[PDB]
């Protein structure tokens, strides 16, 4: 099961910023990858793991904070397209992929 | 839900319909002052189940029946945003339009274009067909029952509202009209709370007396 | 696979749940296999994984691996790619030597008639007078060498007189660059029909693997000499990236407009289909 | 096909604010709910007005503007399950459950 | 399903893609009707349509809608279950007064047996042993009348001898409550075997829909009557809470723990399938 | 109350000061509740309250909920203050053998009777005086099997002696379909008067659910085989678009012309209160 | 040219409903102003649009439906009078 997983929280306060380095080097330790901010994944192996994934994130949420999880397949995984205005490769069907020089 | 002011001992409570009568002219006259005033005045209080204080746009307040537009830009604001959203629940309703739009626009602008003089034009939208359609609440109401009813489903539309007052409003409807009006705010479960300066025979009702004590009727 | 990947950078590649994973330090991408039909590395950096190739064979997706210069060097060939191999093999050394000079007549009549097209399209004129000419006069055994002396007139006339394809230059360099991809392609899609590609339809003497896929790759010379011949100015690397677009681009094929492999791979299996029924029908591309 | 779409941007200035309300209302008028900060998505109805919607996304990006982009099955939408630092109820296996006072 | 949903709020439910839809003002939020068990309507406010309603009937899902007061009114009963009901009708109309009689009979001796184990769990060893000497002393056709004495001895008992099930007191207002929905359950479940449930098998004299689903739901009186005993000094809305966290509790059954739907939908149709049978099994429930 | 109101088309229903709100697209109309008798909801896009649910509890009116294939699906069931109709099941259980052998045999003779005047319509007087023979000797028990005899010369009349109902055809198809809104009108009517329709009157074959329904359409079943007879030729799409306007089109019954629900409807009522008051009289249908 | 024009048809139906509806609407985009029920007039200028108008309400007439026209003059048209509502027993109470 693919756990995609966001995470917001209001940063202003010192506290609110240590809190959140804590969230995120707890998500990192536990598997997680950040793709983008506040955006991560990680691949659970069954629905045990996951539902203990669940309560450990629950349990290590921060005071303000708010974390996203939903469920995807790798079919859907690997159809995620991520743009920064420059739009991820894998949705783009164009017959040609260049990893190199574009020219 | 609770209303407490300086008068009264302790708070009580207006769940569902609920009739008080207050039989002092100048304490009648000093609430409904402070019912108008209450954003300004804090000697009126009203307490919720989560025993928080409501702010004033939460609450309302309705005199003249008939005076009273149904019809209102932040009313058919939500009712074109609410239509919107129920288009929105369906993708092939909404792509149906979005074809309709297409055809229509494509009609037009061959018409646009067939004329001697240059047309810019911009698109077509389903909120611009919702207010160009009208859609609004029905504003036929032959009497004030049928108008206090009116105002009671906008009321149990409307979300932000918590509590809808009448001050006087039970005056002109006979008591069986008393009755089907009590009997319909338990089926559409909302807080309406009537201020009457005499009381009502037949119904249950809070009389207040001019010892300022408050006891139950009915 | 529809898509053509081409990795020039240093990185490692790996093959996940029916997933080609390319993992580098500074981003990580995966592109699934089902997508993916040629596979080009152009540096001698990049790292692979055996069973990676081994799911690259089950998949037919065709691997190139360059030098430091980039050019191609050697590119797998798969030994199985079908059970109908082995049947074929039988019916390739049953063939008939008047099929294969047929055949191979027909295919450099349409080569000619093509060069004869580029120049009419180019409105290269009596060039393509000698093109036709030498068309209408080609014969079994090819007696009178008029597709070498098509090819001598094709060049000469678009680079000028003082062009020969013995010289190193970047032009001779891009079109031997052109024939090699193109030979890959085609080479592969012999590899797909199951027949052996060291045998060829032309010649017997001449002993070479791409032979017969050089047979196949004929005709479709003149759509490389036309990018080569527009991108002469351009440097070198502009014109391989130029040479790279014609993955991208579509060609009218006689029944419809399609992708450059796909035409390919519909020739080349009316070519083999022609072939073992003895010339039912021979296929004709024109641009 | 439900598209989940997040959207993320330095909010520091004000012409970055102003365009992330651009944005915003943008994704709105476009049939766009917002689950929550960051988090919304849309109904697509076929592949087609999913490239459309695409190629929409890509051209009304804000400057510094990223926005992820997943496809996801009714079944994995309604597995989302949204923690605030409160947890929502469907990915709850809960046998009660309460829509009016909780008592 | 697994799951009772309960709203006493405000709002319109609509059926899409196999999803209960909630649509309110300040949220909306979608459930699936296979967890979906029982729907509980405890509002006259809420707003519903009929295909959703179609959908409930075809999913087997029992819709409870209640009053202003939040009792329950009226319930949906669906025509055909399933196609065995038509089948099932026949074998109704051909049972024996002897298996109504000794099947009920069994089944008010499992209750004043459930009365005995709950005054035995209460530490009454008089009343319990009084209860328990009924329980011997029932015989065919209820000559003595010990399931009313039981009844009216373990009430009185209970809770006190100034009480009384003819009262108006929350006492027996949430003793009726609990009877409705475990009647409503119960109800449910003889609807899913088919047979009528108008046909009761103790007295054919009392015509009523319930009768049947009442003598189904003897047994399990004691259940209620504890939580009732626990929650009396409460007030009828924490009492009502209560009584909706039997569905979240498990009970044991003789064979293993399972929960009140599945011992009652086991449970009914080892009675249907006892009465078809002429007695070959009789279930037994114990606290 | 006396009139029956039956909703046909999308719209809402609310209840405001003892009057019943029904809002439709072209027109709102409010009913008084005393009026109302039977509530029957015969599509899916019908929006209800449950506050209406629960006046109309109050009110005792009968709820009747359909599918989208109009068969009536679930009916609302109060836990007190039961409707009529529940009272008035148990005499259908009570239905004797010798009424329902006298109803079966006259409606058997009015479809036989229907089949030989429809083929006396198209002029062939050999096989409407056989059926007509067969109709004068049918009797009770059905020894001859006249109507199975009666049906192949029916059938092998209209569309030819090939043509037969166990083939697979769009003619066989489009009968099926006819029968299929027959039986979906005539099941509403038995609802609406509240009978079981699980029991049929015939007492062979208990096999489906709708017998009682599909015994009682049989007198008007040969209207159907007119049009698919004329239309025949029509693909089965044109053979439900012709069958769909006999809704629209109107019928002779015996004592005026009137449209086929009203017709239906009288016919189910005479046959509901012949059947409880032990065969007063036996409506009688002709074409 | 005044055109007086009556319009009547079974309503029964749902189908008949529509077609009534739509034969409304179609009317009343001609020009024409209902006084009543089944009521309708319309100002033609001039006998050759009377014609042609004719010719569409020809066209434009649903299945079942009837039609009656009828030409008054301007100050006949003005003429028409629209009345909107001997017993021994007059009874003022219930009806008994």
């Amino acid at each position: 099961m693919r756990m995609i997983l966001m995470f917001d929280m209001p940063t202003d306060t010192a506290e609110e910023r240590k809190a959140y380095r804590k969230f995120r080097k707890f998500l990192l330790s536990e598997g997680f990858i950040m793709h983008q901010f506040s955006v991560y994944s990680k691949l659970l192996l069954n629905h045990t793991a996951n539902t203990a994934m669940v309560g450990r994130l629950k349990a290590n949420n921060p005071k303000k904070g708010n974390i996203t999880i939903l469920t995807v397949t790798e079919k859907q995984f690997a159809r995620m397209i991520y743009l920064y205005g420059n739009t991820s490769i894998a949705n783009s069907e164009e017959r040609l992929v260049f990893l190199g020089d574009n020219y | 839900m609770k209303i407490n002011f300086s008068l009264l001992d302790e708070p009580m409570e207006v769940n569902l319909g609920t009739v008080l009568v207050i039989e002092d002219v100048s304490v009648f006259a000093q609430l409904v002052k402070e019912f108008y005033q209450y954003d300004e005045q804090s000697n009126l209080t009203i307490f919720d189940s989560k025993i928080r204080s409501i702010r004033s746009s939460e609450l309302l307040l309705i005199t003249d029946i008939l005076g009273y537009d149904i019809n209102t830009s932040q009313v058919l604001k939500l009712l074109h945003t609410d239509i919107v959203s129920q288009l929105n629940d369906k993708p092939e309703v909404r792509s149906e339009i979005d074809s309709l739009v297409s055809l229509i626009t494509d009609i037009i602008m061959a018409e646009c274009i067939e004329n001697e003089l240059d047309i810019e034009y911009d698109e077509i939208t389903l909120l611009e067909l919702i207010k160009a359609l009208g859609v609004r609440i029905e504003t036929k109401s032959c009497t004030v029952f049928e108008k206090i009813f009116e105002i009671l489903q906008i009321f149990k539309y409307l979300v932000k509202k918590r509590i809808l007052v009448f001050v006087n409003s039970l005056s002109y409807f006979s008591k069986d009209e008393i009755y089907q009006i009590l009997e319909y705010t338990k089926l559409s479960q909302a807080d309406v709370l009537f201020l009457e300066p005499r009381q009502i025979e037949g119904i249950q009702q809070f009389i207040l007396d001019k010892d300022y004590i408050l006891m139950p009727y009915n | 696979g529809w898509r053509t990947v081409v990795v020039n950078i240093h990185s490692k590649l790996s093959y996940k749940n029916n997933h080609l994973i390319f993992r580098n330090s500074y981003k990580t991408e995966m592109i699934h296999l089902s997508e993916i039909d040629i596979l080009l590395l152009e540096t001698t950096d990049i790292v692979l994984t055996t069973m990676l190739v081994k799911r690259l064979v089950d998949e037919n997706i065709l691997v190139i691996f360059c030098d430091d210069k980039r050019l191609p060097t050697a590119f797998l060939t798969p030994y199985y790619a079908r059970h109908d191999s082995s049947l074929q093999i039988a019916r390739q050394i049953a063939w008939k030597e008047n099929v294969k000079c047929e055949v191979w007549t027909a295919i450099i009549a349409q080569k000619i008639l093509n060069q004869s097209y580029y120049l009419g399209e180019c409105s290269f004129f009596e060039k393509s007078q000698s093109i036709m000419e030498l068309y209408h006069g080609l014969e079994r055994f090819d007696p009178s060498n008029r597709e070498g002396h098509s090819a001598r007139i094709y060049f000469n006339t678009l680079f000028g007189n003082d062009f020969t394809r013995e010289s190193d230059n970047d032009i001779n360099a891009a079109l031997d660059y052109g024939y090699t991809l193109l030979l890959s392609m085609f080479a592969r899609e012999v590899v797909v029909c199951g027949c052996m590609t060291q045998i060829g339809l032309k010649h017997a003497n001449q002993f070479n693997q791409f032979n017969l896929a050089s047979d196949i790759m004929e005709p479709f010379r003149p759509i490389i000499d036309r990018i080569v011949y527009q991108n002469r100015h351009n440097n070198f690397v502009k014109i391989k990236k130029e040479l790279f677009s014609i993955f991208s681009e579509t060609y009218l094929y006689n029944g419809k407009e399609m992708y450059l492999s796909n035409i390919v791979s519909d020739y080349t299996k009316k070519v083999i289909k022609a072939l073992n029924q003895l010339g039912e029908e021979i296929p004709e591309f024109r641009i």
